[PDB]
């Protein structure tokens, strides 16, 4: 989930 | 070389922005920020307060050693509500650490940089070209170009999805 955020 | 500063209007609110508006990394707290409709409410990104119609621009970018970090620039036209994803169909031609390597941020597949340990990005904006460029100021090596045809304004723009890293607008 972490870098779905970009 | 440019003067840039980080818009705070733009700003994830999980963000957290320097006093000086120039540093950038991710806070564990939502924060009370009257949302906008230019907030980008969910993607942890905050543009420049200045963006560009024409000409060559230079910022320089001291980036963490740890992954979360990506940058570049953006179309003025980038969504800001709802998760977007992060690629330059959306407006956005970036770099990126992730799993301890530099990406240009492509697609459909990403390309990875065979470049070595970053500190300082130097980001040239030729408008007049359409192009973005990525150099190493430690001896200005090229890292990446984006070929683009600009038609609107673009800002730089930058990303922090994970604490333990940043991104320092230098100068």
């Amino acid at each position: 989930e972490a870098l779905e955020f970009q | 070389m440019v003067e840039l500063t980080l818009d705070p209007d733009t700003a994830n609110p999980r963000l957290i922005l320097s006093l000086d508006l120039k540093g950038v990394r991710l806070g564990e707290r939502a924060q009370d920020l009257p949302n906008h409709p230019c907030r980008f409410d969910t993607n942890t990104r905050v543009l420049a307060s200045c963006g560009f119609s024409s000409g060559r621009h230079h910022w320089e970018v001291e980036v963490g050693s740890k992954d979360g970090w990506a940058f570049g620039v953006a179309r003025e036209s980038v969504r800001r509500k709802g998760l977007t994803p992060f690629t330059p169909e959306e407006g956005v031609w970036a770099l990126q650490l992730n799993g301890g390597q530099y990406w240009a941020v492509t697609s459909p597949e990403r390309s990875p940089l065979s470049c070595g340990h970053l500190s300082r990005v130097r980001v040239a904006l030729d408008l007049e070209v359409g192009a973005v460029s990525f150099y190493a100021v430690e001896d200005m090596r090229h890292l990446y170009t984006f070929r683009v045809n600009f038609q609107e304004r673009v800002f730089p723009l930058f990303s922090v999805c994970s604490t333990g890293t940043y991104l320092r607008i230098w100068p």
